[PDB]
RNA sequence: GGACCUGGCGGUGCUUCAUAUCCCUCUAGAGGAGCCUGUUCUGUAAUCGAUAAACCCCGAUCAACCUCACCACCUCUUGCUCAGCCUAUAUACCGCCAUCUUCAGCAAACCCUGAUGAAGGCUACAAAGUAAGCGCAAGUACCCACGUAAAGACGUUAGGUCAAGGUGUAGCCCAUGAGGUGGCAAGAAAUGGGCUACAUUUUCUACCCCAGAAAACUACGAUAGCCCUUAUGAAACUUAAGGGUCGAAGGUGGAUUUAGC
C-alpha cells in the first residue's frame, strides 16, 4: 500500500498538523506549496537550482534554530529577493531570536549572493490540526 | 565530501572535460572534413586520442547530486525518481503536482 | 560543490551555530562502542600483520 | 555527504524497530531492548568545541553596562567545560539505570496482590479516597482471528475495598 | 496612467510525466506528475519609452512569487538615410 | 486525552459576531467602498483578490463569512440548573424527531373523528438540519409513510401546510431545443447559424431558409469534401427527417478530427440550424431521434500500467 | 518570569484608517496586523476552517494586500510625472506604417533567481514593408530572390531576424546592416542578369 | 504612505512577541541583531572559500569576502603602499625600517602616507572584529621616531602631524611644532589652522579675556597666508568658547555675523554651540528667549545636508530650551521643521531621540488641550518612542486637570505593555488620582477593575531577593477602591494586610467601612473594623466605637470592646 | 483425557450471484515458424538482486569505454572526506512499494449479556447496544450528474529491496578500502513475453478512398545473414540508419491458455 507522507493512524493521541495530515493527491487540491518559484514553469530553467537552494535552506534553518520550528518553511523568490518565512515557538528568548535573525540573513547572503530575508511568526504551541 | 567514488570521479571526468574542450575541438575540425590530406588527418588521429582518457565528454554520467544514482534521473532536477518524489510528495518543488485526468 | 556544504556546516557545528542531529547520533554510537570495546585499531598495527 | 543525513526522528525509528514483522508476533525477545536517547537535552545554543562566546546568544550581550565583543574560550577553560557536560550525561545512563523497588505481591514477578491506588474521580463530584484496588489475576489470553491470526489480549481480576465493609471485584 | 490594454488568456499547457512507484521492481506500478502553466497576455498599445519604463517596473516589482513574465516590445523606427536613394 | 470535540458556546459565538462586524468595515476601507452597502457577495470578491488561491477545493480557500454559515448548529443544553428536562420525551434520545411522529399521528385521528409534479419529499440529510438529530433510513421511512397517509387523507387546510414543510422543490429543466435567431444578410437572405463537435471536430454551419439544396464544405462542393457515402447519408439525414430535402442552403467550415468526425459535427450544426425553420414538433422528433444531441464518446486514455485505455498486459 | 506575549495591534487598528501605510510593500501575511476574521483550510467533520493564528496556508498565498484599489490609484497619481503624450497625430496604426515603417522587436524575461541573464534577450526581428521603400521592378525581384523565404508575398512584408551577437545592440545594427546592402545590391545590376 | 502608528520601527520583528516593549529591548534587541551580522561577518573573512562562489548576475561587489591580509610578501616600495592601504600600523612601521635600512629611495609621497596613519591612530591598531580619561600621544611613540628619520619635509609632513597630536590631546607639543613651520618659511592649510584653536584654549586654562586675543592671532596670520576658513574652523571657535558660559555670549555672535558675509551658510551644528553657550541654568532664561526665537524663523522652512558631524545634536538642544521656557508654539517648529525634507535624519540615536521626544510630549501634555494631547500620544508612541515612567506621570496629571478620570483603565493597560508594570511611583500615582474622590457607579466599577489588576502586580513581582512589600497608601488606595465599586466582600479580606506589614489604615478608610457594615447590618463585621484601629491606638476608633455601639453591636461585644483598649 | 470458544479448512448444505466473469456463449490473439528480448540450465578467469498468484523488455524512462559493483595483472597507504567499505544480516529497521483491495471493513472510550469463562452483542409492528476517529462514501482532476484516473484503513504473506540513500548489530583497516590498464558478458538446449508474417478484406505504385498493374520455385514473406557506405563518438565486424546482395522456415498452429462491455 501507499506510504508517501502519509501518517498512520493511532489511537488518538498523536497531534498532526495541516500540511502533515494531508497526502500527496491533496497537494494542489486542499494544500499549497512550500517553495514558489519560476523554475518549473514553460520555458523556464534553473530549475535544479532553485532546488538544492530550498534543500539546504530547510536544513540549515532545522539546525541554526533548534526545536524552535513548529512548522515546514515556506520559501518566496522574488526577483533576486528570497524570503524565508517561518512559525516558530515562543520558548527561546527575542535577544536569541534577534540574533540568529541577523546571522542567518546575512550568512545566506553572502553564500547565495542575494538579499536573504527571514519573517518570524511565534505561535505559543504547535497548531494542532487534529489527532490522528 | 561526495556521495561516493563513483560520483567523485565524474567530478574529475567532468573538470578534465572542461580543460580540454577547446584543444580536442580545433583537432577534431581537422577530422571532420574532406578538405584536408589525409597526411593531416592522419596526425589529427593520433594526437587527440593521446589525450587523457577522462577528457573525453562520452564517459561523463549523469548521476543524482544527492545520492549518485546512474539510472533513474531526471535531467532537469539532476535528482533520482526517489529522491523527486520525496520532495514533490511534500509540496516542496513549486508547480510539481499528482496527475489525474 | 558538496566541499563547501560540507566544510561549512561542520566549522558552524564546531562554533556552535549549527546543530546537526545526525552527527550527535553517529558521535555517540561511537562512544558507546569504545566503551564495548569496538574500538577502531591503530592503522599499521591492526589485527592482521 | 550533508545532503545524505537525516533528522534524529528519523534515525531512531529505524533503530529502535519498533514497529516490524517482528514485533507483531511475539518474534523478538526483549532481552536487551534499545532505549531512546535525547542528544539535545543537555545543549545550550551557541556553544561549539572552538569555545567562541557569542553575545546576545552563548552569553550575556553587555557586561558592566557595556556590548560585549566576540571572544574565545582558553584552551584551559574550555577543556574544564567539556569535563563538566560529561558530568550532565554519564549521570543520565546509570541513573535511567537504576529500578524502583515496587512492593513485590504473593511472588516477586506475580502481579497478584499489588496495589493499582484509588479509582480514578468521577465526573460529577465523586471521589474514592479510601478506597484500594489490588490485583488478583493477570491473564494472557489469545483468540484466532482471520487476518492477524494469533492476537494478544490481557485479562485481569481486580478487588476495590474502602476496609469498612464495602468491597467488590471486575475484570 | 491613461494607457489602452486589451487582455486575453491563451491556452494552458500541462506537462505529464511518469516514475517508479517502488524503489526496487514492481514495474507496472508508476506515478504519474505534471506541472500546469496558466498564461495571461495583457496587450497595451501606443506607449512611449517613459510611460513603458515606469510601468512595468511598478508591475514588474509587484510580481508575485512564481509568476513568470515575457514582455515584448515592438518599437517604430524610421528608414535609415542611406536606404532613401541609392548610391548611383 | 488530547482530542476534544470543539464546542463553540453562545457566547464564544457572540464575540465571533463582532469581530466580523468590524472586520467587515475594515475591509470596506481597504476596497474603498461604503461599509454600510458591503454586501457578503463583495467579501467574496475581495477576499479572492487579497488572498488568491488556486486550490480546485473550493472549502480550503480563505473564507469570511458570518459564524452562522460557518459553525455548525449545536444541540442547546437540554435541561434547566435543577436538572429537569423541558421537554417530555427528552429520554427517548430522539425527541424532536418523536415530537413529530406524534403530532402527525394525532391530526390523523382527528380525521377519523370529523368525517404532484415539481415537488419532492424533504431528503433524509435535509430532515437532520430541522430536528437536529441525527436520523436512520429506516426512521425517515417510518416519518414519510405517515404523510403520504395523511394525503391520501381528507386533509384540512391546516394540514396542506404542514406537508408543505416537508415537500421540497425540483427546478426542471425543459427539454426542448433553443432555437437560433434568424438573421438577414446584406441581400436579405434569412439564416440560422450553429455550431456543433464531434471528437475533436468543430463545425460551424449556416443553414439559408430557401435554397435548392447546395452545400459547401469549406468552400468545397459536399460530394468532393465527402467521398465515403456514409458521410453524405449523415448529412442527408436531418433534412430526410423533417421531410425537406433540396430546399435550404448550406455554408458550413469544419475544422479538427477525421472523416467521420467532420460530418457528425457538420450534422448536428446544420440539425440545431435547421430547428429555426421547422414547428415546436418537429424540433422535438429530431431531439427525439438524436439529432440534437452532442454525442459525449471520446477516446479514453491509457493507464501507465496497461497495454491501453482497457487492455491489460498479458498475465503470465 | 516567562515572557508574556502582547496583544495585537489589530485592537488598535481603527476602521477608519489608512491601509496602505501598514502594508506599504509586499510582505507575508501577519495575522496580527491583518483586521480581518479570515480562516483557510479544509474542515474536519463538525469543524471550521483553521484560524489565521498559525496557518501555513495563508502564508503560501501571494497576497495583495499592498495592492488594494485605493493604493493604485494612489501610487500611479504619483507616477504620472514620468509619463510622456503619445503623438496624437498617429490616431491609428496605418497612420504609423507611414511614417515609421520599420517595427523592431525584443522581448525582455522576468524569473526568480540570482542571474538575470537570458540568451533570448538577444533576438531581433526587424519587419518592413517593401512599399515603403524605394524601389523598382528590378530591384524588387531582385530582392524578393536574395531574402528566400524572409518575405510574405501575402502581406509584402520582409522579416529579418538576428540572433548572430550575443548582445541586443549588435542585432539590431546587424539587421539595419543587412536591409541597406540588400537594398544597395538589388539597385545594382550584374553582367550575369542578363540570362534570366 | 505614511507612518503607522500601531508598529513599531520596521527593523523590529512585527510580532507580539518579538516587539519590543520597554526602551531598554529596543536598545538591546537591535543590539542582538547586529552581533548575528557581525558573527556571520567573522566567520565570512575567515572562511572565504566558502563563500568565494559567485552566481549573481550581475555582480555583487558588496555580497563578497574582503581580504584584508596582504598578499605581497616581498621587501619593496609597493609593498609597503599596500600595508598603508589596509591600514596595519605594526607592520608598516617594522617593514619601513627594513626598507629604509636596506638604504633604497623612499618618495616623499609614501613617508607622509605612513604619518597620516600613524598621526591619525596615534601608533595603535585599529579595532577589530576578533584576533578615554588621560592622554594617549606617548613620547616613545613612532611618529616621532620616523619624524626625524625623514631627509625631507614638506607642507603635508607638519600639517599631518598637527593635526595627530590634537586628536590625541597632545595639544601642548603641536604649538610647539607650529613654531617650526613659521621657521621653514612655509604654510600650513585650513585642517592644520583648526586643530591650532583647538589647542591654544584647552593647552591652559586662563581667562577668556586673554584667549580672545590668543585666537585673533592665529586668524590674522590665515590672512597672511593666503588661507580661506571653512565651516569647521567657526565650529571649533564656538565649540571651544562653550566652557566661558556667560562672557562668550556676545563674542559668539561676531562669530556667526562673519560666516554670511563672507558666504558660509551655518548648518545645524553651528546654531547647535551657540545656544548650549547662552544657554544655562537660570531662573529668568530673558536672553535665551530672543535668541531661539531668531534661529528658527532664518532655519524655518529649509532642508539641510550633512556638513559637521555635530548636526545632529541641534534638535536635542532645541527641544530642551523650549521646555524649560514652557513654549508650545515653539516646539511646533522644530519638530515641523524636522519633517521638511528629509531633515528626519538628523535627530540623532536612540537615546538622543528619546530624550527629544520625552521633553517634547512632556510639554505638550502640560500645555496644550486634553483632546490633542491624546492625539500625539497615539502616534509617537509606539512607533516613534517607548515612553519612560515620567511621562505616563506627566499624562496623568493632565487628565486629572481636564478632569477626564475615565482614560486611567486605558493609561494602565499601556503601560503594563511599555515596562512600567512594576514601577512604584507609577502605581502609587494611579490609586490616589482614581481613590481621591467618589465616581459614579458605571466609572466606579472601572477603577475598581484596575485596582484587580494592580494588586496581581504586587502579589507577583520579578524581584524575589527582598520580601513583598505593599506601600502604605496603596493598600490604603485598593481598599476604599473595593467599597466604592461594590466589592466588600473583598474589602475585608485586605484588613490582615495592614497590620501584617504595620501599614497605618487611614480614617477615611476607615469611616467608609461603617457604611457598609450597618448595610449589611453585621455588628461581627463592625467589631473587626473596631478590633483593627485599636490595634494601630487611633484615636478616631474610640470615638467610633461609642457610635457604633449606639446603632448595631451586641451587648456582649460592647464590653468586650473597651477592655481591648 | 472430557466438554466448550474462536479461527481456518471442507472432493460441506440451502438460497442468490458472478458482466469481461467461474463455465458455455461473442471478438482478436498465445502456444506452431523466423526474428527481437528476458530468464533458467550449460559454459567462461569473469557481478548482484527479483524469481507461484504478487518473477521473467522486472530494478534499467536502458551495459561499446564510462556506467561497473565483476575477473586478471600492476600500484598506493591518515587515503576526495575530522577516513573508507556495493562487506554479512531485508529474519533489526526507517524509507518507498506489491498483494488480498475488481474488498468493506477498522477502532478508541463506555455500556450490557453469559452466575463477572474464553467469548458475544440483531429482528423497524424492533428483542442491548451507543460511538469520536481511520477507511469507503462524499468532494476534487479530466470533456458534466456518466465514465476514467486518483484514493483505498487495519491487518495478512518475518512478501520485496542493506546494491537509491540512510541506518542498528557483527566484521575488514598494507585491505573486504582506493586507483589505473586490458578483458568477458557466449549459446547444445529449454522456456516466458513481444514484433513480423504465412497473403487476395492481399502485394506494389499513384492518390489519400470512382484507378492501373501484380499474383506461387524471379509470387506473399526476415527488423535475420553477408558486403559496402553513412551518423555519433577519442575508439564501432561490433551501436543505429540506409542501400545492395540474398529469397529460409512458414501455408494458420497439440495439450492448454490471455485480454476486453
Ligand atoms: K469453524
Ligand atoms: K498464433
Ligand atoms: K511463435
Ligand atoms: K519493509
Ligand atoms: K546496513
Ligand atoms: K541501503
Ligand atoms: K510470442
Ligand atoms: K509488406
Ligand atoms: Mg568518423
Ligand atoms: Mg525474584
Ligand atoms: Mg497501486
Ligand atoms: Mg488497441
Ligand atoms: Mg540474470
Ligand atoms: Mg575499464
Ligand atoms: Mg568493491
Ligand atoms: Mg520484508
Ligand atoms: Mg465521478
Ligand atoms: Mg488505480
Ligand atoms: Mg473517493
Ligand atoms: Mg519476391
Ligand atoms: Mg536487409
Amino acid at each position: 500500500k501507499n506510504r508517501a507522507a502519509r501518517v498512520r493512524v493511532s489511537k488518538g493521541d498523536k497531534p498532526v498538523t495541516y500540511e502533515e495530515a494531508h497526502a500527496p493527491h491533496y497537494i494542489a487540491h486542499r494544500k499549497g506549496w512550500l517553495s514558489l518559484h519560476t523554475g518549473n514553469l514553460d520555458g523556464e530553467d534553473h530549475a535544479a537550482e532553485r532546488t538544492v537552494e530550498d534543500v539546504f535552506l530547510r536544513k540549515f534553518m532545522w539546525g541554526t534554530f533548534p526545536g524552535c520550528l513548529a512548522d515546514q518553511l515556506v520559501l518566496k523568490r522574488r526577483g533576486n529577493q528570497l524570503e524565508i518565512c517561518a512559525v516558530v515557538l515562543r520558548q527561546l528568548s527575542p535577544h536569541k531570536y534577534y540574533f540568529l535573525v541577523g546571522y542567518s540573513e546575512t550568512l545566506l547572503s553572502y553564500f547565495y549572493k542575494c538579499p536573504v530575508r527571514l519573517h518570524l511568526q511565534t505561535v505559543p504551541s504547535k497548531v494542532v490540526y487534529k489527532y490522528l | 565530501h561526495y556521495v561516493d567514488w563513483r560520483m567523485w570521479r565524474d567530478v574529475k571526468r567532468r573538470k578534465m572535460a572542461y580543460e580540454y574542450a577547446d584543444e580536442r575541438l580545433r583537432i577534431n575540425s581537422l577530422r571532420k572534413n574532406t578538405i584536408l590530406p589525409k597526411i593531416l588527418q592522419d596526425v589529427a588521429d593520433e594526437e587527440i586520442a593521446a589525450l587523457p582518457r577522462d577528457s573525453c565528454p562520452v564517459r561523463i554520467r549523469n548521476r543524482c547530486v544527492m545520492t549518485s544514482r546512474p539510472r533513474g534521473v531526471k535531467r532537469r532536477w539532476r535528482l533520482s525518481r526517489i529522491v523527486f518524489r520525496h520532495l514533490a510528495d511534500h509540496g516542496q518543488l513549486s508547480g510539481i503536482q499528482r496527475a489525474t485526468w | 560543490n558538496h566541499h563547501t556544504y560540507a566544510e561549512l556546516m561542520q566549522t558552524l557545528r564546531f562554533l556552535g551555530l549549527y546543530r546537526d542531529e545526525h552527527q550527535d547520533f553517529m558521535d555517540e554510537q561511537k562512544r558507546l562502542k569504545k566503551l564495548r570495546g569496538k574500538e577502531k585499531p591503530k592503522k599499521g598495527e591492526g589485527k592482521r600483520a | 555527504s550533508f545532503f545524505t543525513k537525516l533528522t534524529a526522528d528519523e534515525l531512531w525509528k529505524g533503530a529502535l524497530a519498533e514497529t516490524g514483522a517482528g514485533a507483531k508476533k511475539g518474534r523478538g525477545k526483549r532481552t536487551k531492548k534499545k532505549k531512546r536517547k535525547d542528544l539535545n537535552r543537555g545543549q545550550i545554543i551557541g556553544e561549539g568545541r572552538y569555545g567562541f562566546l557569542w553575545p546576545g546568544l552563548n552569553v550575556p550581550l553587555m557586561k558592566n553596562g557595556a556590548v560585549q565583543t566576540i571572544a574565545q574560550r582558553s584552551k584551559e577553560e574550555q577543556e574544564k567545560v567539556e569535563a563538566d557536560m560529561i558530568q550532565q550525561r554519564e549521570e543520565w545512563d546509570r541513573k535511567k539505570k537504576m529500578k524502583v523497588k515496587r512492593e513485590r505481591g504473593w511472588s516477586g514477578n506475580s502481579w497478584g496482590g499489588i496495589s493499582l491506588g484509588p479509582p480514578d474521580p468521577g465526573p460529577c463530584g465523586e471521589t474514592y479516597e479510601d478506597f484500594d484496588t489490588r490485583i488478583l489475576e493477570v491473564r494472557n489470553v489469545f483468540t484466532m482471528t482471520a487476518k492477524e491470526g494469533r492476537k494478544k489480549s490481557i485479562r485481569v481480576l481486580v478487588a476495590v475495598g474502602n476496609g469498612k465493609g464495602a468491597a467488590g471485584f471486575s475484570i | 496612467l491613461g494607457i489602452s490594454i486589451k487582455v486575453h488568456e491563451p491556452p494552458r499547457k500541462i506537462e505529464r510525466f511518469t516514475l517508479l512507484q517502488s524503489v526496487h521492481i514492481y514495474k507496472k506500478h508508476r506515478v504519474q506528475y505534471e506541472m500546469r502553466t496558466l498564461y495571461r497576455c495583457l496587450e497595451l498599445e501606443h506607449l512611449t519609452g517613459s510611460t513603458a519604463d515606469v510601468y512595468l517596473e511598478y508591475i514588474q516589482r509587484n510580481l508575485p512569487e512564481g509568476v513568470a513574465m515575457e514582455v515584448t516590445k515592438t518599437q517604430l523606427e524610421q528608414l535609415p538615410e542611406h536606404i532613401k536613394e541609392p548610391i548611383w | 486525552p488530547t482530542s476534544k470535540r470543539e464546542t463553540y458556546t453562545e457566547d464564544f459565538i457572540k464575540k465571533q459576531i463582532e469581530e466580523f462586524n468590524i472586520g467587515k468595515r475594515h475591509l470596506a476601507n481597504m476596497m474603498g467602498e461604503d461599509p454600510e452597502t458591503f454586501t457578503q457577495e463583495d467579501i467574496d470578491r475581495a477576499i479572492a483578490y487579497l488572498f488568491p488561491s488556486g486550490l480546485f477545493e473550493k472549502r480550503a480557500r480563505p473564507v469570511m463569512k458570518h459564524p452562522e454559515q460557518i459553525f455548525p448548529r449545536q444541540r442547546a443544553i437540554q435541561w434547566g440548573e435543577d436538572g429537569r428536562p423541558f421537554h417530555y420525551l427528552f429520554y427517548t434520545g430522539k425527541q424532536s424527531y418523536y415530537s413529530l411522529m406524534h403530532d402527525v399521528y394525532g391530526m390523523l385521528l382527528n380525521l377519523e373523528k370529523h368525517q404532484v409534479i415539481g415537488s419532492r419529499w424533504l431528503i433524509k440529510e435535509e430532515l437532520e438540519e430541522m430536528l437536529v438529530e441525527k436520523l436512520s433510513d429506516l426512521d425517515y421511512m417510518q416519518f414519510i409513510r405517515l404523510l403520504e397517509k395523511l394525503l391520501t387523507s381528507q386533509c384540512g387546510a391546516a394540514e396542506e401546510e404542514f406537508v408543505q414543510r416537508f415537500r421540497r422543490s425540483v427546478t426542471l429543466e425543459s427539454k426542448k431545443q433553443l432555437i437560433e435567431p434568424v438573421q438577414y444578410d446584406e441581400q436579405g437572405m434569412a439564416f440560422s447559424k450553429s455550431e456543433g463537435k464531434r471528437k475533436t471536430a468543430k463545425a460551424e454551419a449556416i443553414v439559408y431558409k430557401h435554397g435548392s439544396g447546395r452545400i459547401k464544405v469549406n468552400g468545397i462542393d459536399y460530394q468532393l469534401y465527402f467521398p465515403i457515402t456514409q458521410d453524405r447519408e449523415q448529412l442527408m439525414f436531418p433534412f430526410h427527417f423533417v421531410d425537406r430535402l433540396g430546399k435550404h442552403d448550406v455554408t458550413c467550415t469544419v475544422s479538427g478530427g477525421g472523416r467521420s468526425a467532420q460530418a457528425g459535427a457538420i450534422r448536428l450544426a446544420m440539425a440545431k440550424a435547421l430547428c429555426s425553420f421547422v414547428t415546436e414538433d418537429e424540433v422535438e422528433w429530431m431531439r427525439q431521434a438524436g439529432l440534437l444531441t452532442t454525442d459525449p464518446r471520446v477516446r479514453e486514455r491509457k493507464k501507465p500500467g496497461q497495454e491501453g485505455a482497457r487492455r491489460k498486459f498479458t498475465w503470465k | 518570569p516567562r515572557r508574556k506575549a502582547l496583544p495585537p495591534r489589530t485592537e488598535k487598528m481603527a476602521v477608519d484608517q489608512d491601509w496602505p501605510s501598514v502594508y506599504p510593500v509586499a510582505a507575508p501575511f501577519k495575522p496580527s496586523a491583518v483586521p480581518l476574521p479570515v480562516r483557510m483550510g479544509y474542515p474536519v467533520k463538525k469543524g471550521v476552517p483553521m484560524a489565521k493564528e498559525g496557518n501555513l496556508e495563508l502564508l503560501k498565498i501571494p497576497n495583495f494586500l499592498h495592492l488594494t484599489p485605493v493604493a493604485i490609484k494612489k501610487h500611479c497619481e504619483a507616477l504620472k510625472d514620468f509619463c510622456t503624450e503619445w503623438p496624437a497625430a498617429l490616431d491609428s496604426d496605418e497612420k504609423c506604417e507611414k511614417h515609421f515603417p520599420i517595427e523592431i522587436d525584443s522581448t525582455d524575461y522576468v524569473s526568480s533567481g540570482p542571474s538575470v541573464r537570458n540568451p533570448r534577450a538577444r533576438v531581433v526581428v526587424l519587419r518592413v514593408k517593401l512599399s515603403s521603400l524605394n524601389l523598382d521592378d528590378h530591384a524588387k525581384k531582385k530582392l524578393i530572390k536574395l531574402v528566400g523565404e524572409r518575405y510574405c508575398k501575402t502581406t509584402d512584408v520582409l522579416t529579418i531576424k538576428t540572433d548572430r551577437c550575443p548582445l541586443r545592440r549588435q542585432n539590431y545594427d546587424y539587421a539595419v546592416y543587412l536591409l541597406t546592402v540588400l537594398y544597395h545590391e538589388s539597385w545594382n545590376t550584374e553582367e550575369w542578369e542578363k540570362s534570366k | 504612505v505614511n507612518r503607522d502608528t500601531t508598529a513599531v520601527p520596521y527593523v523590529f520583528q512585527d510580532d507580539p512577541y518579538l516587539m519590543p516593549a520597554s526602551s531598554l529591548e529596543s536598545r538591546s534587541f537591535l543590539l542582538a541583531k547586529k552581533s548575528g551580522e557581525n558573527v556571520a561577518k567573522f566567520i565570512i573573512n575567515s572562511y572565504p572559500k566558502y563563500f568565494q562562489k559567485d552566481i549573481a548576475e550581475p555582480h555583487i561587489p558588496c555580497l563578497m569576502p574582503e581580504y584584508f591580509e596582504p598578499q605581497i610578501k616581498d621587501i619593496s616600495e609597493a609593498a609597503l603602499k599596500e600595508r598603508i592601504e589596509l591600514r596595519k600600523v605594526k607592520a608598516s612601521v617594522d617593514m619601513f625600517d627594513q626598507l629604509l635600512q636596506a638604504g633604497t629611495t623612499v618618495s616623499l609621497e609614501t613617508t607622509n602616507s605612513l604619518l597620516d596613519l600613524l598621526c591619525y591612530y596615534g601608533d595603535q591598531e585599529p579595532s577589530t572584529d576578533y584576533h578615554q580619561f588621560g592622554v594617549t600621544w606617548r613620547a616613545k611613540n613612532n611618529a616621532e621616531r620616523i619624524f626625524s628619520l625623514m631627509p625631507e619635509k614638506n607642507e603635508h609632513s607638519y600639517c599631518t602631524m598637527i593635526r595627530g597630536m590634537v586628536k590625541h590631546r597632545a595639544y601642548e607639543q603641536a604649538l610647539n611644532l607650529y613654531t617650526e613651520l613659521l621657521n621653514n618659511r612655509l604654510h600650513a592649510d585650513v585642517y592644520t589652522f583648526n586643530a591650532l584653536i583647538e589647542a591654544t584654549v584647552c593647552a591652559i586654562n586662563e581667562k577668556f579675556e586673554e584667549k580672545w586675543s590668543k585666537i585673533l592671532e592665529l586668524l590674522r596670520h590665515m590672512v597672511a597666508q593666503k588661507v580661506k576658513p571653512n565651516l569647521q574652523t567657526f565650529n571649533t571657535i564656538l565649540k571651544c568658547l562653550r566652557r566661558f558660559h556667560v562672557f562668550a555670549r556676545s563674542p559668539a555672535l561676531q562669530v556667526l555675523r562673519e560666516m554670511k558675509a563672507i558666504g558660509i551658510e551655518p548648518s545645524l551644528a553651528t546654531y547647535h554651540h551657540i545656544i548650549r553657550l547662552f544657554d544655562q541654568p537660570g531662573d529668568p532664561l530673558k536672553r535665551s528667549s530672543f535668541i531661539i526665537y531668531d534661529i528658527m524663523n532664518e532655519l524655518m522652512g529649509k532642508r539641510f545636508s550633512p556638513k559637521d558631524p555635530d548636526d545632529d545634536k541641534f534638535f536635542q538642544s532645541a527641544m530642551s530650551i523650549c521646555s524649560s521656557l514652557r513654549d508650545l508654539e515653539l516646539a511646533y517648529q522644530v519638530h515641523g521643521l524636522l519633517k521638511t525634507g528629509d531633515n528626519w535624519k538628523f535627530i540623532g540615536p536612540d537615546q538622543h531621540r528619546n530624550f527629544y521626544y520625552s521633553k517634547f510630549f512632556d510639554l505638550i501634555c502640560l500645555m496644550e488641550q486634553i483632546d490633542v494631547t491624546l492625539k500625539w500620544y497615539e502616534d509617537l508612541i509606539p512607533s516613534a518612542y517607548f515612553p519612560h515612567s515620567q511621562t505616563m506621570i506627566h499624562l496623568l496629571q493632565a487628565l486629572d486637570v481636564a478632569n477626564r478620570l475615565e482614560v486611567i483603565p486605558k493609561i494602565w493597560k499601556d503601560s503594563k505593555e511599555y515596562g512600567h508594570t512594576f514601577r512604584s511611583d507609577l502605581r502609587e500615582e494611579i490609586l490616589m488620582l482614581m481613590a481621591r474622590d467618589k465616581h459614579p457607579p458605571e466609572l466606579q466599577v472601572a477603577f475598581a477593575d484596575c485596582a484587580a489588576d494592580i494588586k496581581s502586580a504586587y502579589e507577583s513581582q520579578p524581584i524575589r531577593q527582598t520580601a513583598q512589600d505593599w506601600p502604605a497608601t496603596s493598600l490604603n488606595c485598593i481598599a476604599i477602591l473595593f467599597l466604592r465599586a461594590g466589592r466588600t466582600q473583598e474589602a475585608w479580606k485586605m484588613l490582615g494586610l495592614f497590620r501584617k506589614h504595620n501599614k497605618i489604615p487611614r480614617s477615611e478608610l476607615l469611616n467608609e467601612l461603617m457604611d457598609s457594615a450597618k448595610v449589611s447590618n453585621s455588628p461581627s463585621q463592625a467589631i473587626e473594623v473596631v478590633e483593627l484601629a485599636s490595634a494601630f491606638s487611633l484615636p478616631i476608633c474610640e470615638g467610633l466605637t461609642q457610635r457604633v455601639m449606639s446603632d448595631f453591636a451586641i451587648n456582649q461585644e460592647q464590653k468586650e470592646a473597651l477592655s481591648n483598649l
